[PDB]
């Protein structure tokens, strides 16, 4: 009866230590508490090499205590799983929150509406975005897949709060494909702001090429010489016959352009191209006489 | 699309990938420019100052944040939003709110409605069948030429409105304002909610339509006539009224003495001077007619919804009542479950708990079981499951009793997959 007084007492204090009302406070708590749980479990398992003295003493109340080792190592094989859970929860949560804030931070860049003030630099913004398209696209695919499979692992385990992890999975994957879409919109918006500007600047270079021509004709009739008279005139004709090839692409651009826009915008495209064709007439008439 | 898409003045015919029904249409030459159009059904809980509802009015869909807060279209455009409000064949209607900035809530309306002209030779015109077809498909067509920041869809009662007024639901409910009783010739509406006898069984003593005049708690300068049809049978007759207005719920009281009760075949004409809730009750005990009304009233004000009933199983059951959720439920398809029965669309009571009985292969483990249906929430009902019988059918009922048969709501037939036992 030294047995039922000393060993029953040892398992008496073993039960109290292992059983606990602390499941784990923060992420790095559960961990440095679970370490302690694996110490306690190995100490219970290393009390299997002291129950051969009790078995020998009894064999040469026994059914009461024969169960208590399998019960304190089933309480071990349960509260090990509870602490594992409470860590993995804190991990998955932190990954989710941080990932939401990544979708968050990148969302702002997508949703920005700056479509420039001129061709050159909106044509920059085109690139400065399309890079972010890939960086975000692929890097997201990654972070998504990693977190997704974090959940699917915790599911197949059979975590207590998996349901929440499911609606977290949807809550992420949805907002993700939303992001993808959003970038695909932004992209197109930029493409249009581009073509629109390309038009505008093409006007600013044609109205200028022509407003040069019509100005430089008086110079080409007046100082002078006969041997560089016909040659100069024929060369100007060589120019104008390429200016027409350019403006065919100008009118032919304006047409496809009007069809995309409407109202104040289309009414302004009208006045721009009407203005430049009017410059065409005011050169065209001069070059007859 | 899922939430957004860009569109130019070539016009776009875009349906919503995520929520079946959703469909924005922008006809050609109607968008200001290429623009980001959006249409997201935000959760009711997430928002603040949600559009105010009254006693008996009901939220049909979620709220729908739109893509351009202030876009002003040249033409008109359509937003088909799908709802789940029970319509009950004109016993209820759908009024469409709009908030410009999610603080101020106004009704939204367009005076002119046309089919062939709004589309402007749109190739896939695809007007969705007839308007009745929309009413059957639980679609609400909103037509605007400028996108307000937030729409609501709402199921009121029919409130036929003018600025003489008889109800489009029940015609023996003619309530006409007399000459010169209103200072400003203002719109006024007449609502007419009947009562099914079938539900009078719930809690004996009879009732008439619940008549209401929409501009409430506003005194009428010259007495205003009323006509209400009478209940059938079981002083005997008491008339009730509540004067409370708008957001707050009403309260009832007997006012037989203060009102002269003129009789005409099938109904009752009388005067009041205040716009309020009127309701009749023939029964020969008067002290109860207040509370026996407000017990019944509680039942009538609940909102109806055409909900789907789906049962998921995996050897072992999880039962669901839902609307507007993605069908491919991730939680269950991952836990390896099988949708064993997805039922037709069924009017259920946003509040009233719904019961389940089992007429099947095996009984439930080990009290009766119930789960309260709410609108736009997922509704969990988990389970625990002669060996000759392969399959079984379970059914859902609004009444629990075994004295009289209170017929059920939904009969569904199930089949365990039986990859193992338990």
């Amino acid at each position: 009866y030294f047995d039922v007084a000393e060993v029953e007492a040892w398992l008496g204090e073993q039960e109290l230590l292992m059983m606990s009302e602390d499941k784990g406070k923060d992420e790095q708590s559960t961990l440095q508490l679970l370490k302690k749980h694996l110490q306690l479990e190995q100490g219970v398992e290393n009390y299997e090499e002291s129950i051969a003295q009790l078995s020998r003493q009894c064999r040469a109340r026994q059914s009461q205590v024969d169960r208590l080792y399998v019960a304190l190592k089933e309480l071990g094989e349960e509260r090990r799983v509870s602490l594992e859970q409470q860590y993995w929860l804190y991990q998955l949560s932190r990954q989710v929150d941080e990932l939401e804030h990544w979708i968050a931070e990148k969302e702002v860049v997508a949703g920005s509406p700056e479509l420039g003030q001129d061709f050159e630099h909106v044509s920059v913004l085109q690139e400065k975005f399309s890079e972010f398209a890939s960086e975000t696209g692929t890097a997201g695919r990654e972070r998504l897949a990693a977190v997704n499979q974090m959940v699917d692992e915790l599911i197949e385990c059979g975590h207590t709060a998996a349901a929440t992890m499911a609606e977290w999975k949807d809550g992420l994957n949805e907002a993700w494909a939303e992001l993808l879409e959003l970038m695909g919109t932004r992209a197109q918006l930029l493409a249009a702001s581009r073509e629109l500007h390309k038009f505008f600047s093409d006007a600013r270079e044609l109205q200028g090429q022509i407003e040069e021509k019509r100005r430089r004709l008086p110079r080409l009739t007046a100082r002078p010489s006969a041997s560089s008279m016909q040659r100069t005139l024929r060369a100007f004709e060589h120019d104008l016959q390429l200016l027409v090839s350019q403006v065919r692409q100008l009118q032919e651009g304006a047409a496809q352009l009007r069809t995309v826009y409407a109202g104040e915008h289309a009414e302004a495209i009208a006045s721009r191209e009407q203005e430049v064709l009017q410059g065409w007439k005011e050169l065209l008439a001069a070059c007859e006489d | 699309f899922l939430v957004s898409f860009m569109v130019d003045a070539r016009g776009g015919s875009m349906r919503g990938s995520r929520h079946h029904g959703m469909r924005i249409i922008i006809p050609p030459r109607k968008c200001t420019a290429p623009t980001r159009i959006t249409c997201r059904l935000v959760k009711r809980h997430k928002l603040a100052n949600p559009p105010p509802m009254v006693e008996g009015e009901g939220l049909a869909s979620r709220l729908v944040e739109m893509g351009p807060a202030g876009a002003q279209f040249l033409g008109p455009v359509i937003v088909e939003i799908p709802h789940f409000g029970s319509m009950r064949g004109k016993e209820r209607e759908l009024i469409v709110l709009r908030s410009e900035n999610g603080e101020t809530w106004k009704e939204h309306q367009f005076d002119s409605k046309n089919e062939d002209l709004s589309e402007l030779l749109n190739g896939m015109d695809e007007e969705l069948d007839s308007p009745e077809e929309l009413g059957t498909k639980r679609i609400c067509r909103i037509i605007t030429k400028d996108f307000p920041q937030y729409f609501a869809v709402v199921s009121r009662i029919k409130q036929e409105s003018n600025q003489i007024l008889s109800s489009t639901t029940v015609p023996l409910v003619q309530a006409s304002f007399p000459e010169g009783a209103l200072t400003k010739r203002i719109r006024v509406g007449l609502q007419a909610q009947p009562v099914p006898e079938e539900t009078v069984k719930k809690i004996k003593a009879t009732f008439s339509p619940i008549v209401t005049v929409e501009p409430r708690r506003r005194k009428f300068h010259k007495p205003i006539t009323m006509t209400i049809p009478v209940p059938p049978p079981s002083p005997s007759l008491r008339l009730l009224c509540s004067i409370t207005g708008g957001t707050s719920p009403a309260q009832w009281e007997d006012i037989t003495g203060t009102t002269p009760l003129t009789f005409i075949k099938d109904c009752v004409s009388f005067t009041t001077n205040v716009s309020a809730r009127f309701w009749l009750a023939d029964c020969h005990q008067v002290l109860e007619t207040v509370g026996l009304a407000s017990q019944l009233y509680r039942e009538l004000i609940c909102v109806p919804y055409m909900a789907k009933f789906v049962v998921f199983a995996k050897t072992s059951l999880r039962c669901f009542c839902m609307t507007d959720d993605r069908v491919d439920k991730t939680l269950e398809q991952q836990e390896n479950f099988e949708e064993v029965a997805r039922s037709k669309d069924i009017e259920v009571l946003e509040g009233k708990p719904i019961y389940v009985d089992c007429y099947g292969n095996l009984a439930p483990l080990t009290q009766q079981l119930v789960f309260n249906f709410y609108s736009f929430k997922e509704n969990r009902l988990p389970f625990s499951i002669t060996s000759q019988e392969p399959c079984g059918r379970l059914s859902f009922l609004k009444e629990p009793t075994k004295g009289l048969p209170q017929t059920a709501v939904c009969n569904l037939n199930i089949t365990l997959p039986a990859h193992k036992k338990a």
